[PDB]
RNA sequence: UAGCUGGUUCUCCCCGAAAUGACUUUAGGGUCAGCCUCAGGCGCUGACUGGGGCCUGUAGAGCACUGAUAGGGCUAGGGGGCCCACCAGCCUACCAAACCCUGUCAAACUCCGAAGGGUCCCAGGUGGAGCCUGGGAGUGAGGGCGCGAGCGAUAACGUCCGCGUCCGAGCGCGGGAACAACCGAGACCGCCAGCUAAGGCCCCCAAGUCUGGGCUAAGUGGUAAAGGAUGUGGCGCCGCGAAGACAGCCAGGCUGGUCGAGUGGCGCCGCGCCGAAAAUGA
RNA sequence: AGAGCGCAAGGGUAGAAGGGGGCCUGACUGCGAGGCCUGCAAGCCGAGCAGGGGCGAAAGCCGGGCCUAGUGAACCGGUGGU
RNA sequence: UCCCCCGUGCCCAUAGCGGCGUGGAACCACCCGUUCCCAUUCCGAACACGGAAGUGAAACGCGCCAGCGCCGAUGGUACUGGGCGGGCGACCGCCUGGGAGAGUAGGUCGGUGCGGGGG
């Protein structure tokens, strides 16, 4: 036949869950698209990777028609 | 808390991983062995994941 | 018709059928409650008494509730009624799928034809006190090839459909034998 | 049909979403065990079912083959089979209404409905109507 | 319409709603957040006169005074669906101009 | 030279694997990781479990999207019958786009969605648990069975992955006639002690020819299907019937007489009969 | 939102990543807290710092293209520089 | 504190689509004009500036209606952690804990912060 191929995994998907403490710049969600939108103390990279922008704990906030976000609440 | 006395009668050889992981856990060695422990919520739930195996005693 | 209900608490939904009740609740928009009317009794009064006429429960409180089987669940694997919906009237009209009796000689069957018939029954916007047993259609016109749409209805009084004004009723198709068979072997 | 190549084989679980009610005409048919039913086996029924009674009612075919059938030409391991051999199938689950007549006498349905159960690999029930339906 | 406005709102602290009317200018710092003004001074609807940009001037230094009073400075402007230009030019001008 | 085959010698004691992944002129060979072990550290951190939060697109179901689809309605286009080129008009048990209804389907469809799993926090958990550094390895053909998919023919003691397991290494013990992996069970040594486990308690063969309540006349049991049949027992319904029914006997072509108590058709459950032919003796 | 997003498919997206103009060349140098992934090597995301600069009134954005392919250890050798 | 407005953030269709009614004192819009700042690949439709008078028609604000949309129990299933039984097998069944989707009853023309103008 003519078959037998695919790229292997990108190992995507939710990286950090709520609740957990997180270093400054600790990639908190590698996505394909905006599954997940940024939010309070967190940035994004060329490939929509969100990571945190401070220490803290993570959070996600659904929101219907703006989406999913997530941040992290400072703390210290 | 009362006491739960559980005796050991359906021999582990045989079932998952985590069910010989949960007599350890109550400290169950042998065949037919005694064992009175408290009645806590966490102490149920392995209990009750090998309640096929044992016979479980209200004191 | 009359039917003898009861009021259901804990009895085990399963282990209940094994005996011989039948699982049920009725409700209205007030009303809410456990019941389990008996399997061989809803059995030959539902034969008859459907989704058409209304039947009034007796539990054992005395009280003559004026109910009617809003849903059915029918068991899967070999038919047989699994739970039954009941629903309480009282004076609010209250849409209905009501009766059809088909009359008359449609000129399809004449010519050789067959006897369509979509909506046995149609939902009707209508008081509890109007019971239509049945409603008249005038099929006899009907020819092959013709149909006979919800905006053509003979409507009681004080009843509306509750529809839509041009949904089919009825129709004249053909038969199929040796015409197709030996036709369409070849033309596929 | 339309769509493409080939499908999985997948399994016949729970006699579920296999299973209707006698929605048309008033006598039926209904399967008792699970099965991929052939277009051969659909055909040959119909056939059969007409050719009893001349100039017949309505019948009507609710299942619908649209599953490939796979199939190897008498070799041994390259590829995916060839398949569409025996063309295509309908997942029949226990208690599915194959077919159901109309605008016929009882006698006629009762025989019809029987020879057409001999054309299908399954041990089969007729239905008659009741009113089993969804209503108040 | 009100892209910029959700541009800001990410940035930080003290935005500066400017609604303006046909013939009026409102002017808010509100906080989001929280969602809490602080300064606002109106214009039509408070006291001033009657000349839209020269009225925006000063209202703008409105802000200023009962701004710098609350130890306010984020000049976190907000556009808002209005090209920079005129009547709302002014505004942030004066305000940021004391 | 031999990445191949064969051989490798005393005892006791403790622990105890793997047949996987990645790359490999690699595929019966290696190197790193994984799993075993030993020494020195650390010390409640471990498997498993309780509560809590977050993540998820399966089973199921569903038709909102991508597509499939049987019938019907409504309806553009095309084919055909009337008419004539003043091109349009009328009909149309012909094929049918879009739309609506009825009814369905889909690994590569999803408006929706379990159980469950993953992870962090707090807690129980002292275990041949756990983590850090280092010494020594072996292993890198795996196999049955259960469950979830692919391939296959919804074949194979088939094949290929996933979770679990046992054999491997427990061809040590009990059962299963016999039999790695099915059921029971994890064998330090001794005993002419006792309770059990699966499985059994008529004889070979230890223990009930034990008790009570039904069913089965085929040796069914002692292990085969579509389909066929007044087998037998038990349950429910419909048609006729003391205003005389079914059956037979008299007469006419349902009706009468006689006798005199039930009779005919359908559906469901239990056990059973047929379908049932292979080669050394059952 | 069934379009568009250069191209496969997918996730994503009009509260722009899409269509159109104005100015411009951050398809910068020197770095890199901390992470995803992972046997090794490799691949990936990146706040913020200093230099000098672009667009905007400004808060601010810019270390190439909506994102996931468009590629090749080491050796040997070529050209230009300190 | 109460009521109507104007600016704005939260909840994310029970806020919406469509139908009828209402508000111009204030507020907002439409509106008068295109000389100045500024603008449309063409137009003062849009951005913009200066402003009588007129209007609430359009738009927005506030009410009421449910026909579409949306939300949507309860009961009972399907499915299924864990446990187990029957049959020769494709498969079927029970115990224990969890439990949908669809469908019925039914709900719905919004709650709500903070500042400001007005009686
Ligand atoms: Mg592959
Ligand atoms: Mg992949
Ligand atoms: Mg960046
Ligand atoms: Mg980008
Ligand atoms: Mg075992
Ligand atoms: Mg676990
Ligand atoms: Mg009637
Ligand atoms: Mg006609
Ligand atoms: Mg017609
Ligand atoms: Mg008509
Ligand atoms: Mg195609
Ligand atoms: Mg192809
Ligand atoms: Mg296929
Ligand atoms: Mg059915
Ligand atoms: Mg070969
Ligand atoms: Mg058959
Ligand atoms: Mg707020
Ligand atoms: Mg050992
Ligand atoms: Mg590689
Ligand atoms: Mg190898
Ligand atoms: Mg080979
Ligand atoms: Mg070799
Ligand atoms: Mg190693
Ligand atoms: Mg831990
Ligand atoms: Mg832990
Ligand atoms: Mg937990
Ligand atoms: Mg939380
Ligand atoms: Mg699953
Ligand atoms: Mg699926
Ligand atoms: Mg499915
Ligand atoms: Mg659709
Ligand atoms: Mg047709
Ligand atoms: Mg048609
Ligand atoms: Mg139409
Ligand atoms: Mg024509
Ligand atoms: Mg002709
Ligand atoms: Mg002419
Ligand atoms: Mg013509
Ligand atoms: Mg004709
Ligand atoms: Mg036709
Ligand atoms: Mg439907
Ligand atoms: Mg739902
Ligand atoms: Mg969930
Ligand atoms: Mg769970
Ligand atoms: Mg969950
Ligand atoms: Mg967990
Ligand atoms: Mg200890
Ligand atoms: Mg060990
Ligand atoms: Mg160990
Ligand atoms: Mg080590
Ligand atoms: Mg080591
Ligand atoms: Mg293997
Ligand atoms: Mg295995
Ligand atoms: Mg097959
Ligand atoms: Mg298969
Ligand atoms: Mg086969
Ligand atoms: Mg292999
Ligand atoms: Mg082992
Ligand atoms: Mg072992
Ligand atoms: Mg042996
Ligand atoms: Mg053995
Ligand atoms: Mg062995
Ligand atoms: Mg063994
Ligand atoms: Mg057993
Ligand atoms: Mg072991
Ligand atoms: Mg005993
Ligand atoms: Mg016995
Ligand atoms: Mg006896
Ligand atoms: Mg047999
Ligand atoms: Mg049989
Ligand atoms: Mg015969
Ligand atoms: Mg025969
Ligand atoms: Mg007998
Ligand atoms: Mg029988
Ligand atoms: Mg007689
Ligand atoms: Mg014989
Ligand atoms: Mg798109
Ligand atoms: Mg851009
Ligand atoms: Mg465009
Ligand atoms: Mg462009
Ligand atoms: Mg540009
Ligand atoms: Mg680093
Ligand atoms: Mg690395
Ligand atoms: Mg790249
Ligand atoms: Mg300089
Ligand atoms: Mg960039
Ligand atoms: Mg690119
Ligand atoms: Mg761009
Ligand atoms: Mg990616
Ligand atoms: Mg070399
Ligand atoms: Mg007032
Ligand atoms: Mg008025
Ligand atoms: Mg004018
Ligand atoms: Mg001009
Ligand atoms: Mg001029
Ligand atoms: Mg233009
Ligand atoms: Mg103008
Ligand atoms: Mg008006
Ligand atoms: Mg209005
Ligand atoms: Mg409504
Ligand atoms: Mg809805
Ligand atoms: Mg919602
Ligand atoms: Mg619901
Ligand atoms: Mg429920
Ligand atoms: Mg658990
Ligand atoms: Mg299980
Ligand atoms: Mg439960
Ligand atoms: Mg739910
Ligand atoms: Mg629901
Ligand atoms: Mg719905
Ligand atoms: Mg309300
Ligand atoms: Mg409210
Ligand atoms: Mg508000
Ligand atoms: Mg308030
Ligand atoms: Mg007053
Ligand atoms: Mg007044």
């Amino acid at each position: 036949t003519k078959n037998g191929r695919d790229s292997q995994a990108k190992r995507l998907g939710v990286k950090r869950y709520e609740g957990q403490v997180v270093r400054a710049g600790n990639i908190l969600v590698r996505q394909r698209g905006t599954r997940f939108k940024p939010g309070k103390n967190v940035g994004m990279g060329r490939d929509f990777t969100l990571f945190a922008l401070v220490d803290g704990v993570v959070e996600f906030q659904d929101r219907g028609r703006l989406g999913r976000y997530v941040h992290v609440r400072p703390l210290a | 808390m009362p006491r739960l006395k559980v005796k050991l009668v359906k021999s582990p050889i045989g079932y998952p991983k985590d069910q010989k992981a949960a007599l350890k856990a109550l400290g169950l060695r042998r065949l037919q062995q005694e064992r009175v422990l408290e009645d806590t919520p966490a102490i149920r739930g392995n209990v009750e994941k090998v309640a096929h195996l044992v016979r479980v005693e209200v004191v | 018709y009359r039917l003898k209900a009861y009021y259901r608490e804990g009895e085990k939904p399963s282990a209940l059928r094994r005996a011989g009740k039948l699982p049920g609740v009725m409700y209205n928009r007030h009303l809410n409650r456990k019941v389990y009317v008996d399997l061989v009794e809803f059995d030959k009064v539902f034969r008859q008494a459907s989704i058409h006429h209304v039947i009034v429960l007796e539990l054992p409180d005395g009280q003559s509730l004026p109910t009617l089987v809003r849903q059915v669940n029918l068991d899967k694997r070999r038919r047989r009624p699994e739970h039954v919906d009941f629903f309480v009237l009282s004076d609010e009209p209250v849409e209905m799928y009501v009766p059809l009796r088909f009359v008359g000689t449609p000129a399809g069957v004449r010519a050789g034809g067959v006897l369509q018939e979509i909506h046995r029954d149609i939902l009707v916007k209508v008081s509890p006190r109007n019971i239509p047993e049945f409603i008249e259609v005038d099929v006899s016109g009907l020819e092959i090839g013709d149909s006979l749409h919800a905006s053509d209805l003979k409507l009681p009084p004080g009843v509306e459909l509750a529809v839509s004004p041009e949904e089919t009723i009825a129709a004249v198709v053909p038969p199929e034998d040796v015409e197709k068979l030996a036709e369409e072997a070849a033309a596929e | 049909r339309m769509k493409y190549r080939k499908q999985q084989r997948g399994r016949l679980k729970g006699a579920t979403k296999g299973g209707d009610y006698v929605a048309f005409g008033d006598f039926g048919l209904v399967a008792l065990e699970p099965a991929w039913i052939t277009a051969q086996q659909i055909e040959a029924a119909r056939v059969a079912m007409v050719r009893h009674f001349r100039r017949g009612g309505k019948i009507f075919i609710r299942i619908f083959p649209d599953k490939p059938y796979t199939k190897k030409p008498l070799e041994v391991r390259m590829g995916k089979g060839k398949g569409n051999v025996e063309g295509y199938v309908a997942v029949v689950k226990p208690g599915r209404v194959m077919f159901e007549v109309a605008g016929v006498t009882e006698e006629q349905a009762m025989e019809a409905l029987r020879i057409a159960g001999h054309k299908l690999p399954i041990k089969t029930k007729i239905v008659r109507r009741d009113a089993y339906d969804e209503a108040q | 319409k009100f892209r910029v406005r959700n541009r800001i709102k990410r940035t930080g602290r003290l935005r500066l709603s400017v609604f303006r009317s046909l013939k009026h200018i409102y002017a808010q710092i509100i906080d989001d957040e929280k969602g809490v003004t602080l300064v606002s001074a109106s214009s039509l609807a408070l006291k001033l006169k009657g000349n839209k940009t020269e009225v925006a001037r000063q209202v703008g230094r409105a802000l200023a005074e009962k701004a710098l009073a609350l130890g306010i400075k984020q000049v976190a402007f907000d556009r808002g669906p209005y090209k920079y230009h005129g009547r709302v030019k002014a505004l942030a001008e004066g305000a940021r101009e004391g």
